[PDB]
């Protein structure tokens, strides 16, 4: 009918796929005026017009490649791809969308290499001993979860130069520990012994080699050896096939970027590989240490995960440290590192239990959506990661890519991937603009004589004032009354005196403040809504009145966010399951609640009403929570059938309830720091006697 | 905006000697020449045995752009002994902090280190020298007696400096007390009138320094960066340092008074490692004569669109209220990596406005990592959050990042211009750049049409070539143009004159110019300084009666003025800037006379008519305010005619009503000009005979007051015709309301209590809260919800205390959260017991009674009740095996609002809390 | 303050014998415990101690022995720094 590509439509093939993503153009051979001209498929094809004359792009979500999820990742077949579809081809009409999915699976037995990055300060020494055979100890705990193990060492103590080294008397600096009447060796920056091997007797032996060395001020650097083992991956011999987990012990506090400006190093950070066949730092007294900033993004890059294990004075230092490195877990180090074996397999469990998408090279013409399937078939849209999730689970993402109007950028590409995963999505975007007669030339005279001209794929538009498929008029005085058909709904103003009627077009007057387009004048710029008095709020397009909106960026007014990460809670769930999540804001659902993140119910009931439902599936395997088959995703916390519940459990809550069988349960909930919470429930529990 | 970067000043130190890293202004009183100071550490000097000392060297504005190094030590390293140096001196960073009062030059070496003259040691102490004319002394605080790393020998003294308004120095050090930091200030006189060549550690009189702290501090780095203003009413600048890594590597600001060296004020960084206090500036950007502080932190990362963490780096902007603690306001990066808050150079009024403005550099931005400088102007507000200019690096990579931008010094002007000048470094490729500002002309045009309604009837003038009578009018435009500082006397503008320009392209021109027989015209004009509006005229020939059919639609007279550069002073390629917003092109609009009647004069009436579909508006949140303009004109056309709404403080006006047939569409723009905020929408040109029209404007109150009835908004209509040119003002009020929704909730920790109590026995005197019972917990939660506040209002606890002469529920405490207090009629633990359905009808009553102050959306009160089971009553006789609800009512009355004198109603609801005690 | 005070030996026995000093009255953040002979070339040894513990023992030497035990205390402050007076005693 009417519609949009009818009316309002019709100026050239390019011009008319750009309106609506629904839409076509049509070459009839004939010259039936009329208006054929640029309309919908089901319209067109009841007008006729289709010896393939009509040109209407379909946009193609089609999959050059997808190899199916593995079972074990362990040596033999190929190609472990942890990660289907891998390569799909993008193909999107001007202001278009289409949607894909993608799923992501932690796959059994998986090969790691885990290195060691130790400070070798002299708080350190009781560490280096008691780390001899915890070589040989992490192969039998590792073993379990992974055949295909690798192990390499790593030392660090601060920059070599003042203020940070001992630089005098000349009796010491051979002997950085002198006035300690003993004997260390010479401080270094970052110093790399053993490269990743998967000889675990091999690690004892450098180790116990290696001694400790002493600093002046509390800070030590790490973050040279941090940067320099993620990037000399060459050097240190990261696997790619692998999870790579890199693990930094140190009990101080550690030196950031812009600190080392006091010892006179100016030059800022660069991810480059700067350890040498000598196995040592060259840069680290001629460079500063690395941004957070510039860490996160070569740790991404290499996926590398990234563990902190500290002492229990800094571990609070090291947690905020990393709730800016996305990715990156903390544990307690024990002082004399007695901790570690047990603090690598816990870190190895949280790595392995989160699954987050990231996106490079994106082209920021278009933008992505995201759907997230995690807990059986129930979605969570907005969220492109996934928690509480256990080695062999798989999860599905479903994504749409849209973008505004389309360029003629060469189509370029871009990648979708989950974070520390070497298996990722390659998205190859193309774009059609235009129709296919285009390419068929017919530079100008042909059916509009003399006077230069223009015909294309089937209509002329000549001309600096000649206007019609025959060119004539021009403000030649040459009055048509034009009337109907230059306005709707006959007897309105002529092109809505926004512009005005010439020859039968209206070519637009009063081209100022912004431009006015359209066949009525009818669309324009400028047009569109404001939000806080600016336009669109500055986060979108005005075409013709309304808004197209940028990246991330949704609603009638563009002001509304897809983020969720300001719905994000502490402890991983969004909104903490008692609230919806709009506009980066969470809307709290459950009475009584509210906060931000809907943190605080004061009115909420206790967790004995809230933690007895876990003990009922879990333990009694019943109740509700069972029959959802959640029993365990939302129930993480350990359980352990026993008797007494003993007093001393400090911070800890009693609980008793009455379950369907007329007995009294009694079970207890206790946490260690900001550690795991634990639920002791009393075996043989109280009934009713016979 | 006025900064030309076209034809700059390149200086360019030796390459590896970081020549630029420090820049400062020198202007003597001896003479009338300012020069350039450029510090360049790591400069190889003449100075014997020492490998790059480092320089301090004086370029002049003379044009032979050529720097002399400045003589300061010149000498080698003393000796504590034969064979054995007293200091080293190589390697100092000498120049790392250069800044100039007067005749007076400060220059420092933070990296110089010290033999102790105790035991065998190489200590960073740092030293500075201060040179006044022909004599220079060595100021160096750091260096004392007191020594180690717990001392000041890793102090650093002179890593940042500055002077005061009356000949006193700010000198900071990071390493001082295990790299906690220290400041010291010390009298420029005091370091000349106390300087012994003989004496290494100089106990000066009237030294302002900080003192040791505890060992939490450490590895603070106070007196990373310096600042110095007033911050509060003694007249004494006092001293502004960052503390990059203070408060666990958050960042943090210490203002020091500079009279007593007491702390005044503290600021503090929201993320870690961004290295808040990196540096500090201080100025007043708003004219009010108080100054604002302005804190960089170059890798702080904000999130962008898709949420991400980037490093962009930002910029703390705090203005100082002369009542107190001030109004802070962030300013983000642009650029990832481009470190934004590196460096805050405050730089005078650079455009002359009456404001102060500054400039942020962030050197590893921009096209290939050269470096950017923003300059950010000043206004009425505080600072302009946007750019008004950019600065680019024009130099290369080489070993190094340029690093332009990483020092910088305004506020003076090196030429008479009138106008403070910009000093960058750059220090990566060794140079250093000046950026001369360019003088202001604020420039305004006139433009008339006589007359502003043409007759077609009327032919008066003759053609020149034919002997024809035209219908013709006349066109004046005036132009007159001034600026403050040193610009010509004539400026030369050349004016450009459009006729009908809404007509053009393919199109009618419908008027064209009488001698030239052009539609368009050039015109050179001459005009001198202020005042002395000129004007010219060329006239104007109406074209032939029917030579168009487009009669109605205006013909737009359209005047753009541009400036030939020309005129320029003696500086050699320094010419004037217009004025930064200020429009180049006016344009008016001659009408056609049709349907104007007998009189040949149109003369409308138009009438505003507004109904209300909105009656309540509520106070405490936006709501829409949607209000439907009737603008109907009854009498011949109204040219230009425009609707003029008229809003309160509160409007925040946006959009139109899309969605109605019966009301279509409108043209409507916000816009405040002169001191008066409203909405204007376009009626028509010209808006013809009847011409009925509906629309409608959708508003968001943010209210005000809260003593307010009602908000205000007035309409009429204007136009451009002589006689009856508007609409009579018509006035619309919708009254504020008062809507609060208030819900008390309630929760029993726990709800259940099974018996018998686990290994429980009796006492007959008991004080434990063991003997007693298990902890019975009620929790009650008043929450004020809607949108509208309540001043005041009262919580009544009805709490089953016994029930048949005995405890039921004993209470040991309650706690309270927000505004409230409570009282119990009966005392609450009297025992000073140390760590079917009961109500407080049929049973014995302990009544709690609260006062709740004001409570807005989004707090809540709430009131804690602990209380013990009593055992010893259930479980016993009478009470042995049956079922017991133990209940608790609290109530609420909200008995006041802030809103008096407006309406009020009344808020009144209740909740019971039971908790079930079973035997089963 | 600054320094440890009285290291007297408490249990007579052979080897796993045990050592008490008392209460510095500085903050301190660790003990570091050295000892081996008198006068040979001397096989130097020692190990570190929490600051929160006053005790420590031995593993080696003889059931009875003439030995050279010393004592440093460490300040929290910096990388590792000892104070200027460590203590020792003779068995
Ligand atoms: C802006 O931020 C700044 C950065 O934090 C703020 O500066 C800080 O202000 C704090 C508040 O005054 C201040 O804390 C006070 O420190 C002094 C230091 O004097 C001591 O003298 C003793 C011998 O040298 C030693 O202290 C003993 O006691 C401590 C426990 O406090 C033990 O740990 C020690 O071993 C020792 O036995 C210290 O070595 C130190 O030199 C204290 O005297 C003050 O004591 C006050 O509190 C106690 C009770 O806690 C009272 O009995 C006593 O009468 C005092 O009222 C404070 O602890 C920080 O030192 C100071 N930090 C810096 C770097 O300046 C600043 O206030 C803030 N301003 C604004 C406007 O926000
Ligand atoms: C983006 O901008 C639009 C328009 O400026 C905002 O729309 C307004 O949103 C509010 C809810 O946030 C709508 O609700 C109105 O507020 C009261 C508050 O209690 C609510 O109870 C009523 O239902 C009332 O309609 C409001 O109608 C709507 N339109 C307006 C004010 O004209 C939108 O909220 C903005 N989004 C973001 C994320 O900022
Ligand atoms: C994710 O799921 C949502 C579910 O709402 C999809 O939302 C679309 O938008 C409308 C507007 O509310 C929904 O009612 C429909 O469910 C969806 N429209 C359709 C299917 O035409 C959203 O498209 C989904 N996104 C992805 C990438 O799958
Ligand atoms: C200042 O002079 C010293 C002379 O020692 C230069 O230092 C030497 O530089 C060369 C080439 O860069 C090196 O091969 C030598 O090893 C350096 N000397 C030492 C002792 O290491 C220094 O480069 C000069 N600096 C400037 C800015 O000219
Ligand atoms: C008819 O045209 C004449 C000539 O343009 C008009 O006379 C002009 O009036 C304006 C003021 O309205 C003066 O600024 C011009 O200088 C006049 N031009 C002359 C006298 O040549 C006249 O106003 C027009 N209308 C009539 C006569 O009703
Ligand atoms: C609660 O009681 C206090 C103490 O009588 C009331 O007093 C307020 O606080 C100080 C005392 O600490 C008084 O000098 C102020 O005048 C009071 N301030 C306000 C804002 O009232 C307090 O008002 C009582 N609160 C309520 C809600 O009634
Ligand atoms: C889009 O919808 C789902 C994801 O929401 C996707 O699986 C499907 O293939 C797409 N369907 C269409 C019609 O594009
Ligand atoms: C870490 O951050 C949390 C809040 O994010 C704060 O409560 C805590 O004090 C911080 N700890 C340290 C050591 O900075
Ligand atoms: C929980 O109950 C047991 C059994 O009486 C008791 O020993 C323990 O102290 C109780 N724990 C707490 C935290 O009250
Ligand atoms: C320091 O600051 C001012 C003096 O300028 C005075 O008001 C204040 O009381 C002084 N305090 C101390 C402790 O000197
Ligand atoms: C004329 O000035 C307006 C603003 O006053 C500006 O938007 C426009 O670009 C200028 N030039 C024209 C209309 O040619
Ligand atoms: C207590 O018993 C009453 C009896 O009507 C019931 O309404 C209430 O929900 C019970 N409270 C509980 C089980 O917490
Ligand atoms: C409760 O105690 C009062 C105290 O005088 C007494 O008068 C009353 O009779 C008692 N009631 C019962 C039911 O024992
Ligand atoms: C009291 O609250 C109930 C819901 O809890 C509601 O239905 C009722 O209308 C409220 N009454 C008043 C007077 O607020
Ligand atoms: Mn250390
Ligand atoms: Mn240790
Ligand atoms: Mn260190
Ligand atoms: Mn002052
Ligand atoms: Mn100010
Ligand atoms: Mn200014
Ligand atoms: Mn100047
Ligand atoms: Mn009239
Ligand atoms: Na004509």
């Amino acid at each position: 009918g009417p519609n949009i590509c009818t009316t309002r439509g019709v100026s050239s093939c390019q011009q008319c796929l750009a309106v609506s993503p629904m839409c076509a153009w049509c070459s009839d051979e004939a010259l039936p005026l009329g208006s054929p001209r640029c309309d919908l498929k089901e319209n067109l094809l009841k007008d006729n017009c289709a010896p393939e004359s009509i040109e209407f792009p379909v946009s193609e979500a089609r999959v050059l490649e997808d190899r199916p999820l593995s079972d074990k990742g362990s040596g033999d077949s190929s190609q472990v791809t942890q990660v289907s579809p891998q390569r799909i081809a993008l193909r999107l009409r001007p202001d278009d969308s289409k949607n894909f999915s993608i799923q992501v699976r932690q796959v059994e037995d998986y090969p790691v290499d885990i290195y060691y990055l130790m400070d070798l300060s002299y708080s350190m020494k009781d560490d280096l001993w008691s780390i001899q055979n915890l070589g040989t100890k992490l192969a039998t705990q590792m073993r379990k979860l992974t055949s295909n193990l690798r192990i390499g060492f790593g030392a660090f103590v601060d920059k070599p130069v003042s203020p940070y080294m001992y630089i005098s008397p000349p009796e010491a600096l051979e002997n950085p520990c002198y006035d300690m009447k003993t004997t260390c060796l010479p401080m270094f920056g970052y110093k790399h012994v053993l490269t990743l091997t998967d000889q675990v007797t091999r690690f004892n032996e450098e180790v116990k080699k290696q001694s400790v060395s002493r600093n002046r001020d509390a800070p030590e650097g790490g973050f040279d050896a941090i940067m320099q083992a993620t990037v000399c991956d060459e050097k240190i011999g990261w696997r790619n096939d692998a999870s790579h987990l890199l693990v930094f012990t140190t009990d101080a506090k550690t030196h950031i970027a812009l600190d080392g400006r006091l010892a006179g190093i100016v030059q800022p950070n660069d991810g480059q590989c700067h350890v040498g066949s000598d196995n040592h730092y060259s840069a680290s007294t001629t460079m500063d240490y690395p941004s957070l900033g510039l860490m996160t993004e070569k740790l991404s890059q290499k996926n590398i995960n990234l563990i902190f294990a500290v002492t229990e004075n800094v571990v609070n230092l090291y947690q905020n440290y990393s709730e800016l490195i996305p990715g990156t877990t903390v544990g307690v180090l024990s002082m004399d590192s007695s901790n570690v074996l047990q603090l690598i397999v816990d870190a190895y469990g949280k790595i392995r239990s989160k699954v987050e998408l990231e996106v490079r090279d994106l082209p920021e013409e278009l933008s992505l959506s995201f759907n997230a399937t995690c807990l059986n078939n129930e979605v969570i849209p907005g969220l492109k990661s996934c928690m509480g999730l256990k080695i062999g689970d798989t999860v599905s993402f479903s994504i749409e890519a849209k973008v505004r109007g389309c360029p003629q950028e060469k189509e370029k590409s871009f990648t979708i991937k989950p974070v520390g995963f070497k298996d990722s999505l390659i998205v190859q975007v193309t774009f059609d603009c235009d129709c296919a007669c285009q390419a068929q030339a017919e530079p100008n005279s042909h059916r509009c004589n003399n006077g230069n001209g223009t015909f294309e794929c089937g209509v002329c538009r000549c001309g600096p004032g000649w206007l019609g498929s025959q060119c004539e008029c021009s403000e030649e005085d040459y009055r048509p009354s034009q009337q109907d058909e230059c306005s709707p709904r006959e007897g309105q103003p002529v092109c809505s005196q926004r512009g005005e009627c010439l020859c039968g077009q209206c070519v637009c007057h009063s081209s100022d403040f912004g431009k006015i387009t359209g066949k009525y004048c009818e669309c324009d710029d400028f047009s569109c809504v404001r939000y806080k008095g600016e336009m669109c709020s500055g986060h979108g397009q005005c075409s013709c009145g309304d808004c197209l909106c940028d990246s991330d960026w949704t609603g009638y007014y563009c002001n509304c966010t897809t983020r969720t990460d300001t719905c994000m809670s502490s402890n991983g769930l969004l909104c903490s399951g008692r609230g919806k999540c709009e506009c980066g804001s969470c809307v709290c659902i459950q009475p009584g609640s509210y906060g931000d993140t809907c943190e605080k119910c004061p009115t909420c009931p206790d967790a004995c009403t809230f933690k007895k439902e876990c003990v009922e599936c879990k333990k009694f395997d019943r109740g509700a929570l069972h029959d959802e088959n959640t029993c365990n995703r939302y129930c993480r916390d350990e359980i352990e059938s026993v008797k007494e519940l003993k007093d001393t459990g400090k911070d800890a809550v009693n609980c008793t309830y009455k379950n369907e069988d007329d007995c009294v349960v009694r079970f207890q909930y206790y946490e260690d720091s900001s550690g795991k919470s634990i639920l002791y429930v009393v075996e043989e529990p109280e009934c009713p006697k016979g | 905006f006025n900064l030309d970067v076209d034809s700059p000043a390149e200086y360019s130190g030796p390459e590896g000697s970081y020549f630029g890293f420090a820049v400062d202004f020198f202007v003597p009183s001896a003479s009338s020449r300012m020069f350039l100071l450029v510090g360049a550490p790591k400069a190889n000097t003449t100075q014997p045995g020492i490998v790059e000392g480092g320089q301090v060297l004086k370029c002049d504005w003379s044009s032979t752009r050529r720097c002399q190094p400045i003589e300061f030590d010149a000498t080698g390293n003393r000796d504590y002994a034969k064979d054995d140096p007293l200091e080293f001196k190589s390697h100092q960073w000498f120049g790392a902090s250069v800044r100039s009062k007067q005749d007076k030059i400060l220059a420092c070496a933070p990296l110089y280190h010290w033999r102790t003259e105790m035991k065998q040691e190489r200590e960073p102490v740092g030293t500075c020298f201060l040179q006044d004319g022909t004599k220079t002394v060595e100021y160096a605080p750091c260096r004392s007696q007191d020594i180690d790393a717990d001392g000041q020998g890793f102090c650093q003294g002179g890593f940042s400096i500055d002077f005061t308004k009356a000949d006193r120095v700010l000198l900071g050090g990071p390493g001082s007390f295990y790299w906690q930091g220290q400041l010291i200030s010390d009298q420029v006189a005091e370091i000349v009138s106390k300087y012994d060549p003989n004496v290494y550690s100089i106990k000066y009189n009237n030294q302002l320094a900080t003192r040791t702290a505890q060992a939490i501090f450490d590895d603070s780095y106070l007196g990373y960066s310096v600042a110095v203003g007033d911050f509060n009413g003694d007249g004494i600048d006092d001293f502004v340092s960052g503390v990059p890594r203070a408060a666990r590597t958050l960042g943090m600001v210490y203002i020091y008074d500079g009279k007593n060296m007491s702390s005044l004020y503290n600021f503090t960084g929201e993320q870690m490692a961004a290295y808040f206090g990196f540096s500090v500036a201080a100025t007043d950007i708003n004219g009010d004569d108080y100054a604002d502080v302005f804190i960089g932190a170059p890798l702080f990362m904000d999130r962008g669109s898709d949420g991400k963490l980037q490093e962009v780096g930002q910029v703390s902007v705090s203005l100082q209220r002369a009542s107190g603690d001030f109004q802070t306001t962030k300013l983000n990066g642009f650029e990832v990596f481009a470190r934004f808050g590196s460096a805050i150079a405050p730089l005078g009024d650079l455009d002359q406005d009456g404001f102060n403005d500054i400039a942020i550099a962030a050197p590893y931005g921009g096209e290939d990592k050269k470096g950017i400088v923003y300059i950010f102007n000043g206004r009425s507000t505080g600072l302009n959050a946007v750019p008004s200019q950019i600065l680019e690096g024009q130099w290369a990579a080489r070993s190094m990042p340029p690093s332009f931008g990483y020092s910088m010094k305004g506020a003076t002007d090196i030429d008479k211009n009138g106008y403070p000048d910009l000093i960058v470094g750059a220090f990566g490729v060794d140079r250093a750049i000046l950026y001369r500002a360019r003088p202001v002309i604020t420039v305004n045009a006139g433009l008339e049409v006589y007359p502003s309604i043409l007759n077609q009837d009327n032919k008066t003038c003759s053609l020149p070539g034919t002997a024809l009578k035209v219908s013709c009018f006349n066109v004046r435009f005036c132009l007159k143009a001034d600026g403050k500082g040193v610009l010509p006397r004539k400026l030369n503008f050349q004016v450009e004159l459009l006729l009908d320009k809404l007509k053009q392209k393919g199109a009618i021109r419908r008027a064209l110019f009488l001698y030239s027989r052009s539609p368009s015209h050039s015109k050179n004009m001459t005009i001198s300084r202020g005042g002395l509006m000129q004007c010219e005229e060329l006239i104007a020939y109406l074209r032939d009666e029917s030579e168009f059919r487009d009669k109605l639609t205006p013909i737009t007279i359209f005047m753009e003025y541009r400036l030939d550069y020309r005129t320029a002073a003696d500086t050699t390629g320094l010419q004037p800037i217009l004025n930064q917003f200020t429009p180049a092109n006016i344009s008016r609009q001659a009408h056609i006379l049709l349907d104007c009647g007998e009189d040949n004069v149109c003369k409308p009436k138009l009438e505003v008519s507004v109904d209300s579909d909105q009656k309540k508006i509520y106070i405490g949140d936006d709501n829409p305010l949607t209000l439907i303009v009737k603008a109907q004109n009854q009498g011949e056309g109204a040219y230009e005619a425009e609707l003029i709404v008229s809003i309160p403080l509160q409007a925040d006006f946006i959009g139109v009503v899309r969605n109605n047939e019966a009301l279509a569409r409108l043209s409507c723009a916000f816009k405040t000009e002169n001191q008066t905020r409203q909405v204007v929408c376009d009626l028509g040109n010209p808006m013809k005979a009847g011409t009925q029209l509906l629309a409608g404007l959708r508003f968001s109150v943010h209210q005000q007051s809260e003593m307010d009835t009602s908000v205000k908004f007035d309409l009429q209509i204007q136009s451009s015709n002589l006689f009856d040119k508007v609409s009579p003002v018509v006035s619309h009020k919708v009254d504020l309301a008062v809507l609060a929704a208030v819900e008390i909730r309630g929760v029993s920790s726990p709800d259940h209590v099974f018996l018998p109590i686990p290994n429980w026995e009796h006492k007959e005197n008991p004080e434990t809260e063991e003997d007693v019972g298990p902890v019975v917990q009620h929790i009650y939660e008043l929450r004020n919800n809607g949108p509208s506040s309540f001043s005041k209002a009262m919580l009544h606890l009805q709490w089953p205390y016994k029930y048949n002469n005995n405890t039921l529920l004993y209470i040991l405490h309650y706690d309270i959260d927000g505004p409230m207090n409570c009282t119990s009629d009966m005392e609450i633990n009297p025992l000073r017991i140390k760590i079917h359905t009961l109500g407080c009808g049929v049973a014995q009553c302990l009544k709690i009674v609260c006062q709740v102050g004001r409570l807005d959306r989004g707090k809540s009160a709430i009131l804690y009740v602990k209380s013990l089971l009593w055992t010893e009553t259930f479980m016993n006789k009478e009470n042995q095996n049956h079922s017991y609800s133990l209940k608790s009512s609290a109530s609420f009355n909200v008995i006041e609002f802030p809103y008096k004198n407006l309406p009020i109603e009344d808020i009144t609801n209740s909740t019971l809390v039971t908790t079930n005690v079973t035997w089963g | 303050s600054d320094v440890p005070r009285d290291l007297e030996v408490v249990a007579a026995t052979p080897t796993s014998l045990l050592i008490s000093w008392d209460a510095p009255a500085v903050t301190v953040r660790y003990y570091r415990i050295t000892y081996g002979e008198t006068g040979g070339n001397s096989p130097v040894q020692e190990f570190t101690v929490p600051g929160s513990k006053s005790t420590a023992t031995i593993s080696g030497l003889k059931p009875g022995v003439d030995y050279t035990i010393t004592v440093y205390a460490v300040t929290p402050r910096g990388d590792w720094n000892e104070g200027s007076k460590p203590i020792s005693i003779n068995y």
